[PDB]
């Protein structure tokens, strides 16, 4: 069962978060997906951990899509996080923003993924040979 | 009143919930002094509260029957 | 069989380009996806007609991929641009861009759907009602 | 040569390519002026000329065995 903006903890379906923001009116598809990085340290990273505080942290998706819709008007945002274990390459996160034009579509998609990363009660574990440390930020 | 914890203080108390049965409403100042009084080990974590879904302040007030989070700095995305 | 940059002429599969550009290095994918608007004339558009001068096409995406690589180093990219008939909704264009961090990979998208509009031949036919014609730029 | 044509020239033409015998070598200019002498219809259209899948100039040769396409104005993305 696929809503706008939504925690899941199967692999995330690209798809559909596209195909929920369009319609006729738009002209401009804007995808945005993060994905597990390896080697940030220098220690292999094994995989990763998410959590999320998930009622919390669906409403302040949806919150950032309000923000979205005050500032551009005429753009549709779906947005979508993952939790549980993620491997590398896994997607963590994705944003779909529509537009009419593509310069409302590309800010407004950036402007998200800066808004997640502020607001939104989600955590990162990074898991390693023999360790493992929740990030911050 | 379901208190829930999340992430590193999670993995800290090893449990993800727990109820506190509550007589009267609470000040979030005072809820936090029992958490810390209880759980000394958390006392030097960060986080904020969020009761209900909502970010509160700790001049706020928890009701008995209120769902309490701790929420660490976040680390989505 | 996908190309790296390729011009299509079956319905645009988006999955293949995101994954082309995918590697343990890279933190960020932006998937820009141009598809056909209605109602941006009084009179109903009924379909589009795309046409590519499609070897030249394909060598005009690739020069754009090498200008991103020369300018965003440690960027990957993918087009892929549909000619034929499509319908309203249709995606005409996708671009791919895959980066460390998403910084670059906004940026380079930007810049990719802005240079495919300059250089690469490629033209649009409006068809409506009881009419149709070519657009320039 | 090969002479391939594209959109409203395309239409215009009813043809989408030709045949020219060549026996040398060819300027683009005069590529242009033959083009323009047999198809007076499309002496006010705009493109430019590309031979082997390359833009060129109207200074520029034709070789009795290239492809030369008429390129007009662009409109995808």
């Amino acid at each position: 069962h696929m809503k706008q903006f939504e925690i899941v903890i199967e692999p995330i379906q690209t798809e559909q978060y596209r195909e929920f923001t369009i319609n006729e009116y738009q002209g401009a598809v804007v995808v945005f997906t993060g994905h597990v990085r390896e080697w940030t340290k220098g220690v292999k990273t094994e995989y990763l951990e998410y959590e999320a505080y998930i009622p919390m942290a669906e409403k302040k998706l949806a919150q950032i899509g309000d923000e979205i819709n005050e500032k551009w008007p005429g753009t549709i945002t779906s947005i979508v996080h993952r939790i549980g274990p993620l491997q590398i390459s896994d997607i963590a996160v994705l944003i779909a923003v529509s537009s009419p034009h593509r310069k409302d579509a590309y800010r407004a998609n950036e402007y998200a993924i800066e808004r997640i990363k502020e607001i939104v009660p989600i955590w990162k574990k990074e898991i390693w040979e023999d360790g493992s440390k929740w990030q911050g930020h | 009143m379901k208190v829930l914890y999340f992430a590193e203080i999670k993995d800290i108390l090893q449990k993800a919930q727990e109820d506190i049965v509550l007589e009267q409403a609470l000040t979030v100042q005072q809820f936090e002094d029992l958490l810390f009084e209880r759980y000394p080990q958390i006392n030097n974590k960060k986080f904020q509260v969020a009761v209900n879904e909502e970010f509160v302040q700790k001049s706020d007030f928890i009701q008995p029957n209120d769902t309490v989070a701790l929420i660490p700095p976040v680390s989505g995305g």
